[PDB]
RNA sequence: AAGCAGCUUUACAGAUCAAUGGCGGAGGGAGGUCAACAUCAAGAACUGUGGGCCUUUUAUUGCCUAUAGAACUUAUAACGAACAUGGUUCUUGCCUUUUACCAGAACCAUCCGGGUGUUGUCUCCAUAAACAGGUAAAGCUGUCCGUUACUGUGGGCUUGCCAUUUUUUGG
């Protein structure tokens, strides 16, 4: 995350309530971010997945203990929002009506894709379903690209 | 088209959980 | 001829005014001006005299009144 | 007008890619080495982003906001 | 500037609970190291609308007037209270040829940036805003909805006040 400064704030009480499932994240993010052997290229993305998911799920956590379960004060949270432990807007789109369950930020923005479209993972997989039916093959998407998420629209 | 109770009955059948829970279906 | 619920002269400034003066002379015309002592200067002032009948009517312009010689004033209409 | 502003990365990801171009030795880096070679062409820009974004002696370490090629090529403040 | 009269306002006590008429509403506020389009070197210099006047056919120029607006920089003139670099040409230096240069000019440029307007998007905080036509844009307009158009309490002031010659207390 970001380093502890002298003009960093000291954490709000209920923070060390919370520290092992921060501190779980964070050593995981210790072990991702040393190079392994990593030849090939298909599994050469699936180590910035694999930290996509822990960032993510570490923005999820925290989401859920401040907007779902309302145990952590606003007081708390803003500062797990000023130290960057959650990004604003990964918690902002999961606010929103329709990006409740999201992989990432990258995979809303119709400004990156070459068809001006959002990303494929936003797709519901029923409707990839509709589609391979309609077409007579298999649903012929399994990982997306940015993140490693399958599907990641709010049903499913 | 699949109805709101076999969409939470489908979402469970994914092996993980959250958006990376795989819809490969091995077993 | 018509009228608002008006209270006092200065917010029907600039209407169309009739003058009754005490030398038996109407001044008919629009206003620009008041003071304390109801010192109308007319904006365009028509004066209409009445010798013994024939309404001697003379053209003026802007002029200012004395509140002595006047006696009382009538509101008619709109400007413009 | 359609236009989702800029995606706000983890720097986990930007520190995983920095440190997957340290081997430099798979077939699969050729294009990427071709991004390295073409961001030199735009790398003394970023130096002036680093030398602008200098760290005052009154503070410790600024936190500063930073784009990444998704190859890790250039990093410019 | 104490008070009263008057006018206006919201909280209202009130007449209809009508047809009216004002105001407000016919899809919010703060922003963001968000971007997109304009625009930023000049008759001290800018546009909108309208009329009129001149070509040999009233077309692109150019003036005189009428009003409504000119944001952003500008006078020890300039978007930036700071300041680099490159090209061409000329004139100097170092000279041993060029690059790299010394350092002045002239004419140009290139970079770090910046302001303002509008549009859009994003974040945070909230929440009769109903229907119909269009443009490049808006309650632009039509239907329409709250306080409410006829008194009194409570606030504000745009006012006046607290007979003896020239005005309002008699020819
Ligand atoms: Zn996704
Ligand atoms: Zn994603
Ligand atoms: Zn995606």
């Amino acid at each position: 995350p970001r380093i502890k400064t002298r003009r960093s704030k000291p954490a709000p009480d209920g923070f060390e309530k919370i520290k092992p499932t921060l501190t779980d994240f964070e050593i995981q993010l210790r072990d991702a971010q040393k190079d392994k052997s990593s030849k090939l290229a298909a599994k050469s993305n699936e180590q910035l997945w694999e930290i996509m998911q822990l960032h993510h799920q570490r923005s999820r956590y925290i989401y859920t203990l401040y907007y779902k379960r309302k145990a952590i004060s606003k007081d708390l949270y803003d500062w797990l929002i000023k130290e960057k432990y959650a990004d604003k807007l990964l918690i902002a789109k999961w606010r929103k009506t329709g990006y409740e369950k999201l992989c990432c930020l990258r995979c809303i923005q119709k400004n990156e894709t070459n068809n001006g479209s959002t990303c494929i993972c936003r797709v519901p997989r029923a409707q990839l379903e509709e589609e391979a039916r309609k077409k007579g093959t298999q649903v012929s998407f399994h990982q997306c690209v940015h993140c490693g998420c399958r599907g990641c629209a709010s049903t499913d | 088209h699949f109805t709101k109770s076999e969409l939470k009955r489908r979402r469970k059948t994914r092996k993980g959980d959250g958006p990376w829970g795989s819809w490969s279906s091995s077993d | 001829i018509q009228v608002a619920h008006s209270s006092r002269l200065a917010n029907l400034i600039d209407y169309k005014l009739r003058v009754l003066t005490q030398d038996g002379r109407v001044y008919i015309g629009q206003l620009m001006a008041f003071d304390k002592h109801m010192n109308l200067v007319l904006n365009e002032c028509i004066e209409e005299r009445v010798p013994k009948i024939k309404v001697e009517k003379r053209v003026l312009g802007l002029t200012i009144l004395r509140g002595e010689q006047i006696l009382s004033t009538v509101v008619e209409d709109k400007p413009l | 007008n359609l236009y989702t502003p800029k995606a706000e990365m983890p720097p986990e990801h930007l520190r995983k890619i920095i440190n997957t171009h340290s081997d430099m030795a798979s077939k699969m880096y050729n294009t990427d080495k071709k991004a390295f070679l073409g961001a030199l062409k735009y790398l003394p820009h970023a130096i002036l982003k680093l030398l602008e974004n200098m760290p005052h002696p009154w503070e410790q370490a600024k936190e500063v906001k930073v784009l990444y090629h998704t190859s890790g090529a250039i990093t410019f403040v």
